[PDB]
Order: C-alpha cells, then sequence, then structure tokens
C-alpha cells in the first residue's frame, strides 16, 4: 500500500486546473458564498 | 494557552496569506523559488494573464483568485498593485 504518489503538474489542461483550484481552496477559508443549511 | 484567536481573526491571517501568495507570484517570474505554494501560484498567475476564459465564465480557478483580490480591493486602492484583478475590480 501507499505505492502510488500524485504527479507534480500535468499537460491535460482541466484536470490539472481543478488540482490547482484544490491547493488554493485549502490555502484560504473565505466566506462559504452560500446560505449553508448545515449544523 | 489556547492560541486559537477569535474565529474572524484566525480566518483573516490565513486568507491574507493566500493574497500574499497571489501578490508574490504576480511579481515572481524567477526560477529561484522551489516551494510548492509558489509553483502552483505562478502556474495560475501566468495562466490568468493568458486567460480570457475567466471573463468568458468557463474557468472557476480564476473565480477563486478574483474572490481574494475583490475582498482585498475593497481595502486596497493601490494603482501600482501587483495583482491584475485588484485594479480591474476597483477601477471598472
Amino acid at each position: 500500500g501507499s505505492m502510488n504518489q500524485p504527479q507534480r503538474m500535468a499537460p491535460v489542461g482541466t484536470d490539472k486546473e481543478l488540482s490547482d483550484l484544490l491547493d488554493f481552496s485549502m490555502m484560504f477559508p473565505l466566506p462559504v458564498t452560500n446560505g449553508k443549511g448545515r449544523p | 494557552g489556547s492560541a486559537t484567536q477569535s474565529p474572524g481573526d484566525s480566518r483573516r491571517l490565513s486568507i491574507q496569506r493566500a493574497i500574499q501568495s497571489l501578490v508574490h507570484a504576480a511579481q515572481c517570474r524567477n526560477a529561484n523559488c522551489s516551494l510548492p505554494s509558489c509553483q502552483k501560484m505562478k502556474r495560475v498567475v501566468q495562466h490568468t494573464k493568458g486567460c480570457k476564459r475567466k471573463t468568458n465564465g468557463g474557468c472557476p480557478i480564476c473565480k477563486q483568485l478574483i474572490a481574494l483580490a475583490a475582498y482585498h480591493a475593497k481595502h486596497c486602492q493601490e494603482n501600482k498593485c501587483p495583482v491584475p484583478f485588484c485594479l480591474n475590480i476597483k477601477q471598472k
């Protein structure tokens, strides 16, 4: 187990963009930008 | 002994660090950095400079970046500001 490791950047275009978006989404909190019907 | 700060304060430092990375990478085109934050941030910053798709709607990545820069532009009237979004929000 724990063999596979995530690659540094990708030329795919969109998959690498949502991966970028992920790094940023965890980098900052920001407002939820929703009403949020959750406890 | 908590060192957790007020919820508004703690989220303010972390959100400012995100902006400071956007500011860093906007000025930073050098290869002298090898840290992960700079690599992904320069990727997206040089991208946003060559991305008409962001105003064309079909790019959520730049939607994140303009969200930092918008909140930041409300307080920052800097005309010499590194962030291209920040100007294009408070000028237009």
